[PDB]
């Protein structure tokens, strides 16, 4: 028969720490070490929270590390062996298609433009993005992207790019263990106010201790930004791998149902009736299963 | 004024496109602040009266060398993601003229209060009988919202289409591309 199983839980890969943020100058981010952190203050408009840099600042220190796990397609917990075993097997055929190679690089370039400064991005007239390798507490290699170079919406190629592409591609596979320290950089302006997110004093923006601070899942859902396989039209850019492709800001839901390019229904062809999708929906059905889900039947 | 841009904004999974005006036109408006010059318009193309809806285009009229240093200035990097644009492009010739401009409101009575204290030195309690609660105006105009870095409270722009006249009118325009006595074509 070959069913789905009733529990299906997946965990999420790509990790991402609770992204702090901090202040300072330009020209002095080479000794980002002890810059002060912002933070939220509440203020009477009724009193509301606002985050904002100080004085003698203009960029933005959002600081979050991000681990590589591996074993996508396994479940933690999957009712049936024989599913499981099946959805192993076309895994690892769609491994021995290609070696985790696009969505690697598509993550690669979502950690190197920074989508995940969500909006400290906007308003900003020069980002940048550094990332460390740390092994053993030490730092393996380093990498400085610009994402004013590295837009939001194309797909493009570079040479430190591949190599960020090939750590990502053997952090996923599990050859290795991977795990990057990110610090973005934005020229938001001299004391401009920034967005963390938000908490729910109407409303209340979220902190950890004594520095404000974005969300793990607001990263997680900015680095899963690379669908665009999506029946796209009014020339919207890429969207982040959900079930049934919905975004919010639209108010509207890509990949629709009545329509056979949602996740579900190209899971149930992939792997119950060998029905193989095209490499695009195959490559977004991997990327569903890297961030993890409740999946499975009721 | 012969000539005009438009400046779509390219929809975004991120954002409602309200917030995309916004950043820019405050962007336009540190533009306009850094050149300086007001012979600079801005309109709205798709601007529905229903619902005070702002649209999802910005129109922008300008001379040739002024949208050339504008296009020059280093303002746009950063929005090429959100917006996308053609060439500074003349107008139409059959075109009717219509105004822009910025009306603001007197919402907080407490605001002109602390104006009154300082004019006339006043009580507390005769700022309250002068002046009550109900003095505050409600606009139904479409708005941008913005933040300055001179005042760093956030402040709401309401900007209003004018009456569309047969010609234009010598005036000039703010920093914020709406007319102090300017008209802009409409097509």
């Amino acid at each position: 028969i070959l069913s789905t199983a009733s529990v299906l839980a997946f965990e999420r890969k790509l990790d991402p720490s609770d992204a702090l943020m901090s202040a300072g100058a330009w020209a002095q981010r080479d000794a980002s070490q002890e810059w002060p952190a912002v933070t939220v203050r509440e203020k009477s408009v009724q009193t509301v929270d606002v985050a904002n840099l100080p004085s003698d600042a203009d960029t933005l220190k959002v600081r979050f590390t991000l681990r590589v796990l591996g074993g996508a397609g396994t479940p933690s917990a999957c009712n049936d062996a024989a599913y499981r075993d099946k959805l192993l097997q076309t895994v690892a055929t769609y491994v021995n298609d290609q070696g985790f190679a696009e969505l690697a690089r598509r993550y690669a370039h979502n950690l190197a433009n920074a989508r995940f400064l969500w909006r400290n991005r906007v308003g900003a007239e020069a980002v940048e993005v550094r990332i460390n390798h740390i092994r053993q507490g030490e730092v393996a290699r380093a990498w400085r992207f610009d994402a004013l170079a590295i837009g939001l919406r194309d797909f493009k190629a570079d040479a430190e790019l591949d190599a960020l592409a090939e750590l990502i591609a053997s952090g996923l596979s599990g050859s290795g263990h991977v795990l990057l320290e990110v610090v973005a950089f934005a020229r938001i302006g001299d004391g401009q106010e920034v967005f963390p997110s938000q908490e729910l004093k109407s409303k209340t923006l979220y902190s950890v201790r004594d520095a404000a601070a974005i969300h793990s899942q607001k990263i997680g859902n900015a680095l899963r930004t690379i669908d665009t396989w999506y029946p796209d039209e009014d020339g919207l850019g890429p969207i982040a791998v959900e079930p049934y492709g919905s975004v919010t800001s639209q108010g509207k839901a890509y990949r629709q149902p009545k329509q056979k390019l949602d996740f579900y229904t190209l899971l149930d062809n992939w792997v119950l009736r060998d029905e193989a999708p095209a490499v695009e929906q195959q490559h977004y059905v991997i990327a569903n299963l890297i961030r993890g889900g409740v999946f499975g039947e009721a | 004024m012969d000539h005009y841009l438009d400046i779509r904004l390219r929809p975004d999974p991120e954002f409602p496109p309200a917030q995309l005006m916004s950043v820019l036109f405050g962007k336009l408006h540190q533009a306009l602040v850094a050149q300086g010059g007001d012979r600079i318009g801005v309109s709205f193309p798709d601007l529905d009266e229903s619902r005070s809806r702002l649209g999802e285009r910005l129109r922008i009229h300008a001379s040739a060398d002024d949208l050339r240093a504008l296009l020059a200035r280093p303002w746009l990097e950063g929005l090429r993601d959100h917006l996308q644009f053609g060439e500074p492009a003349v107008v139409p010739h059959p075109t009717p003229y219509r105004q822009v401009s910025r009306v603001q409101a007197k919402s907080n009575p407490e605001r002109l209060r602390r104006r009154l204290m300082r004019r006339h030195d006043l009580s507390e309690e005769e700022a309250r009988k002068r002046i009550p609660d109900t003095v505050a105006r409600a606009l139904d105009l479409p708005f941008v919202t913005l933040r300055s870095q001179s005042t760093g409270q956030h402040f709401r722009l309401f900007i209003r289409h004018g009456p569309l006249q047969v010609t234009a009118e010598e005036g000039g325009f703010t920093c914020y591309g709406l007319s102090k006595g300017g008209f802009v074509p409409w097509f």
